[PDB]
């Protein structure tokens, strides 16, 4: 029961899952065999056989090979199914045309077969988490296809996005922001909650608060593995307040076109200053409410907090959760908006995090992830959009995306909804 | 015909103590150097 | 407000309940009353699908 | 996936007889085609520049192109002669004499029909490939001629896969014959019409980075070949090898082309190291891009000062750390904004491959579609205007087919190509 | 001709109308308290 | 689930990977054979 | 009983014509001489051909058609044709020498020595039908026939029939797909008569269904014939309402009203789905709501005018098959919640829909494939002041130093003629703008 | 007890043939050398000999020596016996007139006393099992002549037809259709039940569900005779729903014309994906009903099924059996005709499949074989006779059929029989 089917939309996606399952087998005791060596509760990301063997409830799929044929040469070969593993032959060439149009079109169906199978061997799919980044060509392209088919076929079923929008500055592509102003589109239409995991804010967190001098894209997505665990550890093992997808699905989406949601996790600590500090519940969450353990690159004093739900791991009380609550409504520098008095959710789980062999993460008694939709969030699709307008002024770029099935007025309408988005984003955050 | 020898070639990896022990290590990829049991 | 229809939920769930669609042919003609009438016979095991699975899986969570 | 490489002209040929020595040095293989590497890397993905044999034998994927028959054997007496199929040595009789009329209207286009069958047969055998290469000379005859002929054939026939081109842009310090001018603005306006990216070699560029990056007394055709080379493997490490951040060829031609006719690239390498200063130079990011965006370290003599950046890409090789990397172009972004276009806010695509150039702790190739090679264009369109306004070297050319018309229409194209490089230079928001 | 498609477009994007008003919600509150009036003899 | 930990459980019935129809009713596994000790 | 007569003019009005006839009859279940052999599933004497074809003493069902182009080769082709005993001896006018892309050919020198005969048919017609919703003609401003003696032929029918209904589905000229130099010319000419005397202005250019057929049908190298086809499913599936049984019946008169707000606004935008071929009809769920979103999105659309780009004013759905009420509203309700699809301040409802019990027929040797349900699109939005942006800005363009003008000078037409043109189109331009501004 | 008889006429029957026996002996632990190292089990394939060892109740006929050789020095060449493996000295040569009319009646006499002699071993006989390829010369006329035989000698025993008909797109020969539609003339009137198993429907299922590059006709006949044994297994075995040949044959024949069934067997897959899924019997079933885990190329969605039969193996339960059932009419894209309200045969057998070593498919704790009676089938029947059609407006090949004894109106007979076939299958598929 209360299942949750992943997906792993391009090289961005892959990776992060790949990180997240390392992490999963790890905190259930599954060896890269996929045994258990010496209760139900991985049930919710692996399906049991008759063997004794466990399976990954995931989808690998990325339009180019590269990234599925080294995870398959990897050490988790024997975990991971050979199927729901897919690998195409030409990738979207980040390009969203390529990806929605051209090359989407001959994948998704055999996609949809293996989401179909994997929902079929569930038995209480609560819903579905997609990591991608939106800033590629297959994350974009072939992840707004599989959204859609996917909301026209499950229906009002969950899915959450687990996605990494581009940063302020720290941008790899250039057609960038052309991907994530068209991967607007999917989603804010076919997603109810979408989480932004830009890489600059992962990096100047493991600069300011983690202390090692060279992490990189491992570091990155064993940190968004931590955080997509703390999110779903509350369904998945026993505590005093327990949530599922939906649970906080209502809690932390107001409205459908607001949906995109900030992000933060901590304690973030290395393990020459883990033991040396008392890391209380107050000090966790006080840390995680400060921009410094913010997990995406945005800055909350410039919006209005609209709801937050943390997710506290290991021997926090349910006295430290609203203590700590008090003492964020008693601060100032942390404002929420004038309508949403509450705006808190809580979920306490029993089980504390589990540290990666061979990790930057410490070993903590307790943690702390923070999901909260806010005001704020205005900025990253204002900084989108102006650099959107910018290269499409004269139209730089647009060639490839119009030679490959794409017309003229999907940049415009692009551009339409994204501007819907700002401006009921500032007409919500808007006093009375 | 002469070619000059060294142009494309660390001496850290070519020449040392153990070069085909660091060009192995070398050879490996991210997935495999990070993601081991 | 009155938008039930659209939006696709009733109590009793989105699958409807068996009818006579003989009786309720009224001068349509055959391939919309084919249409209405295969509708509805599929609706019914669509229903009767969706109760032996809730009541299967209601039977192996107690199991567990 | 797979790419299949094409070699026009006696400078094409020996530069792509370095690559491939490159090329198999990278993934193991013996001159006789057997494979002695020790790791699952380098087999993993030989397919894409190699095809197996019966006997095991790796043969590359690769076409020669002369119409003087003693380059090939030449070719055979290189070190990896051995290793090309000898049915792909497709060589006329009679050379092209640096006629580009020779090599494209009489006899390039008798010959023609063998290479194009050679490479269909490539095609086909690739189970999908990802495009096609070229390496050539527009000064030559040959390498200009059936180069550009040979370009427009494989784009007819196959629209939708990507043309790679090298093109050794000759200049008046290295002008070793008289037709220079006529060969590059005779095929220039092929390659504008005919290759999605076309990167330029010049060899006073190439003259200059041995003199000064790499302090050697006298380096040869087989160290500028060497040279080229390594940034042409590099070019396409990420379908051979896995990376952070994979990328591919046609990331790279989408990331680094803003608008169609804008497809004429830089080109470099990094980090290049005298003999001597090699062993206390510390290999690093910032090393690397301090050396990327130099002028000297560019193989193409054309300064980078002058002109702005449209866009660039850098393909860094070995195991990194992605966040210096990425802030190691950021910051050049931002202290050079001067140096960057403004409407494109970020002008650097940076790709990850894991496996470096074995020799290397660390490596980097760089490609950039900057506007000073309207300069190269002009002084090769100064150079046309020169001859070509008293029939100077035009009845060698007339004699063979061509038309006195055809010679302006180059001269228009080349003209366009300038153009749109110079207005966009100077472009305001 | 682009500038003129950019000026159109600049144009639509001025005109682009939210899906909240604010407004819209402050008149459907005060038919809300009309309701609420309406009922709760007290 | 005994009072000395997980064990075995005894059950009554034929064990027959070979589900021949004759053989319903004869052992014919080591499974079914108890001997003295 | 609501008889509408079709009047075809030039070479595309005459196939237009002919795919719509070769339509019509296997619809109807009338062979090629022009009877019905036997329908056991269709009840016999069943008033539903009465609308299109004209019942004769032989069994005979004589289409309520005429043909009119002052060159013979198009209607010889038709007289030669697989129609010849369907179609009347006359009906099918043939002139001896055609306008050649000349209104003025086409409306003073040529048409003039026809106009009488075909208003002699018309009559004829007229006479014939007791119950005459109105005339559908069918031709393309392009040509100089189709512009000239359109016009001329349009003028008198309305100077004699006052005020009968008039649909006239004309074949604009396409942003760059174009077949005809002077056609900006004849195109930018016939607009005094298109806004004056045609009561619904149907957009029907070329390359719009040339894109259409190439990725919807997914076939590589279709002709004017696929055109044809697709047209003429447009047209039966727009006028089928009349002919069929349904639960919402409507007439020409019917929805010229709903779709025309003011006298000059009537030119109208159409698209069809689903359209589909053989392979792809089975490849998608085909429901009301799904086939209706295709509609509504712009690649569906049979004319190059983006509905994101203006304001829609009316519309309304012409459905097909086992559709239903409640699947249209659901359909409706939809397109509200939609944002890319916004209508107009002022006109609030702007919906119509109407539903036929009968599916489209699908013509052996056609691309399009059986659906169980269908719908057409016909709307008037304030986008389509674009086509005319165009049109007239390439008119001006061409009459900046008065090219090809000497050729209309010397047949009789006045050189103001096309500054009048130009004059009406731009106030065809700004009534648009200012209905399309806001309140 | 429940004895029966295998007929393998020609190249393919004999191939099919030693794949079913390969099968067979290593279900029952039979050594090739027809010894085993209170078992009444064997008996409808092995009898007991004077030897103590087994003999197979199988006659291998085919008028060349070369493949009947292969078998008497193959690994089975002490099981089988030297008689009852019957040798010709020349083929048919492709030509249905020539294996028919010249030297079919020279070898139908033994074949019939081969027959003669199982039958009077045999004690309880149900029917003959035909393998052969009506696409070929000795499977279309020797097969016709000797099942004419037997219909018009053993009264009315079950004849069970698994014959390969050549497939839409690839076929062996050029003569091919000409000898299906001659064959079909008499296959119409003499076989109670006919089950196709043309050759590209298993290269696809064995390519895309087993995961091999490059299977052959030996991983054909092993699938083959897996499908065999699948249907052979509930008299073989007892189980919940025990169905024999005649107890299938009337449940999926609704006119005596139409008996031309299609077939499918689930689960198909390798060792590498046997460990990784749950095959459940709504998994196997709906794989089944699928058109890409089906052994002939009658896309179902192109016609109506009419009757079919499914035999389940292994730890199949009837409740989850119907479970399927319901499912698959719940199923969209399939349809049952209107006259077929009940149109499902059930068989449930105990015993799960045995696994050939050094073989192609996994051992499977359930399997689900289904033999399928639907309107779909007349597409394939319309494309041969198009295709006899296209060689028969040139008299293309008649020459070699007139010169061997057949008349020239035989031809045009055959053609108006598989005529009223397809319009009589349009018949009964056309609604009330
Ligand atoms: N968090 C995280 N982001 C990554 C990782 N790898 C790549 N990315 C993101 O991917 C973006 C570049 O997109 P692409 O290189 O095109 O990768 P993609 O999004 O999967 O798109 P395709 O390559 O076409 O499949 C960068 O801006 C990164 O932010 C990773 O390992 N972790
Ligand atoms: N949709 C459609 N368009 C057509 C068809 N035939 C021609 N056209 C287009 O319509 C334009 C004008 O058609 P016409 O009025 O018949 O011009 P024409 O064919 O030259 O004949 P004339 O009017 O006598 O000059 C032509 O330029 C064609 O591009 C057709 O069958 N269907
Ligand atoms: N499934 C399967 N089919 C086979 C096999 N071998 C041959 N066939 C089929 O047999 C057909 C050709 O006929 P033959 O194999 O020659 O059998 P035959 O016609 O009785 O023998 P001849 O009369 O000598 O031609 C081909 O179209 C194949 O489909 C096999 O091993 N397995
Ligand atoms: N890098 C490099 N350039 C060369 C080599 N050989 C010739 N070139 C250049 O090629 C140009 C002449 O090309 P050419 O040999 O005439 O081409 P061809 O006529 O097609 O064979 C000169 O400007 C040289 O600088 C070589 O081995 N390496
Ligand atoms: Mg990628
Ligand atoms: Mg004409
Ligand atoms: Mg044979």
């Amino acid at each position: 029961m209360r299942e949750a089917i992943c997906i792993h939309i391009g090289q961005a996606g892959c990776q992060v899952g790949n990180a997240c399952w390392e992490l999963f087998c790890l905190e259930h005791g599954i060896q890269p065999d996929g045994s258990m060596p010496s209760d139900d509760a991985f049930n919710t990301f692996f399906s049991e056989t008759g063997a004794g063997k466990h399976v990954p409830r995931c989808l690998f799929l990325d339009l180019e090979p590269t990234v599925v044929d080294e995870v398959r040469t990897g050490t988790y070969r024997q975990l991971f199914n050979p199927e729901q593993l897919v690998s195409g032959k030409e990738d979207a060439a980040n390009n969203y045309a390529r990806g929605h149009y051209t090359i989407g079109k001959e994948i998704v169906d055999l996609a949809l077969d293996r989401i179909r199978k994997l929902a079929d061997n569930c038995t209480g799919l609560q819903g579905f988490m997609v990591f991608h980044a939106v800033g590629g060509g297959t994350g974009s392209g072939l992840g707004a296809l599989l959204l859609e088919r996917l909301s026209v076929d499950y229906g009002k079923k969950s899915k959450l996005g687990y996605t990494v929008y581009p940063s302020p500055q720290v941008s790899t592509a250039v057609v960038e922001p052309y991907n994530c102003v068209l991967s607007t589109h999917s989603l804010l239409e076919h997603t109810d909650v979408a989480t932004m995991l830009d890489n600059e804010a992962i990096y100047d967190l493991t600069r300011r608060s983690l202390d090692i001098e060279r992490p990189s894209y491992t570091n990155v997505n064993r940190l968004i593995g931590q955080v997509v665990s703390s999110l779903t550890a509350s369904l998945r093992f026993d505590g005093a307040l327990n949530v599922d997808l939906t649970e906080f699905q209502t809690n932390l989406v107001p409205y459908p076109r607001i949906h995109f949601v900030l992000t933060s996790y901590a304690p973030v600590v290395s393990a020459e200053k883990a033991y040396h500090e008392q890391l209380s519940v107050a000090d966790i969450t006080n840390s995680v409410f400060e921009p410094a353990g913010m997990l995406t690159k945005c800055d909350p004093r410039h919006g209005k907090y609209m709801s937050c739900c943390l997710m506290y791991r290991g021997d926090v009380v349910p006295k430290d959760v609203n203590a700590a609550i008090a003492t964020i409504k008693t601060k100032r520098t942390i404002q929420f908006v004038d309508w949403c008095p509450t705006g808190f959710k809580c979920g306490i789980n029993y089980q504390p995090p589990t540290v990666v062999p061979g990790g930057d993460l410490a070993k903590v008694q307790r943690a702390v992830c923070m999901i909260a939709n806010s005001t704020a969030i205005a900025e990253v699709f204002a900084r989108i959009d102006h650099k959107f307008d910018l290269m499409y002024s004269k139209r730089a770029f647009v060639h490839w995306y119009v030679g490959e099935g794409m017309e003229e007025g999907e940049f415009s309408e692009a551009r339409e909804d994204l501007a819907a988005l700002e401006k009921d984003y500032e007409e919500v955050g808007a006093e009375s | 015909t002469w070619c000059a020898k060294g142009i494309f070639e660390d001496p850290a990896v070519t020449r040392g103590r153990s070069p085909a022990q660091v060009q192995a290590a070398l050879l490996h990829s991210t997935y495999e150097v990070d993601y081991t049991h | 407000s009155r938008e039930s229809y659209i939006t696709g939920i009733r109590p009793g769930g989105r699958y409807g309940a068996m009818h006579d669609v003989e009786k309720r042919r009224d001068n349509l003609p055959d391939n919309v009353f084919h249409y209405m009438k295969d509708a509805v016979q599929r609706e019914e095991l669509l229903r009767l699908n969706e109760e032996e699975e809730r009541a299967r899986i209601r039977l192996e969570m107690f199991a567990k | 996936r797979e790419i299949v490489s094409c070699q026009a002209g006696q400078c094409g040929n020996q530069i792509g007889s370095k690559f491939w020595e490159v090329i198999s040095d990278e993934h193991g293989v013996d001159p006789t085609g057997t494979y002695q590497g020790d790791s699952d890397l380098q087999l993993e993905r030989i397919n894409v520049y190699f095809d197996e044999s019966s006997g095991g034998r790796y043969v590359p994927r690769a076409v020669l192109m002369d119409l003087e028959p003693g380059t090939m054997d030449s070719v055979r007496a290189g070190p990896y002669g051995q290793l090309f199929r000898p049915d792909n040595f497709i060589f006329g009789q009679s050379g092209a004499g640096n006629n580009w009329a020779k090599g494209h209207y009489t006899e390039g286009a008798e010959l023609i029909d063998s290479v194009l069958d050679v490479c269909r047969k490539e095609a086909e055998s690739c189970d999908c490939l990802q495009g096609f290469q070229l390496s050539h000379s527009l000064g030559g005859g040959t390498g200009s001629g059936m180069g550009t002929l040979l370009i427009s054939k494989l784009r007819e026939e196959y629209p939708d896969r990507i043309m790679m081109t090298f093109s050794v842009i000759p200049s008046p310090r290295v002008s070793d014959t008289v037709v220079e001018p006529y060969n590059t603005t005779l095929s220039v306006h092929q390659l504008v019409e005919n290759s999605d990216e076309s990167m330029c070699i010049d060899n006073e560029a190439l003259y200059d980075i041995c003199f000064r990056t790499l302090k050697l007394t006298t380096p040869t055709f087989g160290d500028l070949n060497h040279l080229v080379a390594a940034v042409m493997s590099g070019v396409t490490c990420c379908l051979r090898f896995p990376g952070q951040l994979n990328s591919d060829l046609r990331k790279l031609a989408v990331n680094l082309v803003p608008f169609p006719r804008l497809h004429f690239f830089m080109m470099g390498f990094a980090p290049l190291t005298s003999r001597g200063s090699q062993q206390y130079r510390g290999l690093s990011v910032a090393e690397l891009t301090q050396q990327m965006f130099d002028a000297k370290n560019m193989m193409q003599a054309a300064d980078p000062r002058h002109g702005r950046y449209l866009t660039a890409s850098a393909l860094f090789r070995g195991r990194m750390s992605t966040k210096e990397v990425d802030e190691q172009m950021l910051n050049v972004q931002n202290k050079n904004s001067s140096y960057f276009i403004e409407w494109i806010p970020n002008n650097i695509k940076s790709s990850i491959c894991d496996i470096p150039p074995k020799g290397l702790k660390m490596s980097v190739t760089f490609i950039g579609n900057n506007t000073c090679i309207q300069e190269m264009f002009r002084r090769v369109g100064e150079q046309f205007t020169g001859m070509f306004r008293r029939k100077a070297f035009l009845h060698w050319y007339t004699g063979e087919g061509m038309d006195e018309m055809e010679f302006t229409e180059a001269e228009s194209n080349m003209n366009d190509l300038v153009s749109e490089y110079q207005q966009y230079q100077d472009a305001t928001v | 001709t682009i500038a003129q498609e950019n000026a159109k477009l600049l144009e639509r994007l001025e005109h682009a109308q939210p899906t909240y008003r604010a407004d819209k919600f402050e008149a459907d509150r005060r038919r809300n308290e009309e309701f609420a009036a309406r009922a709760s003899r007290y | 689930a005994t009072s000395y930990g997980m064990e075995y459980a005894i059950t009554c019935g034929y064990t027959t990977d070979y589900c021949s129809r004759s053989r319903g009713a004869v052992v014919v596994k080591p499974e079914n054979i108890f001997y003295f000790s």
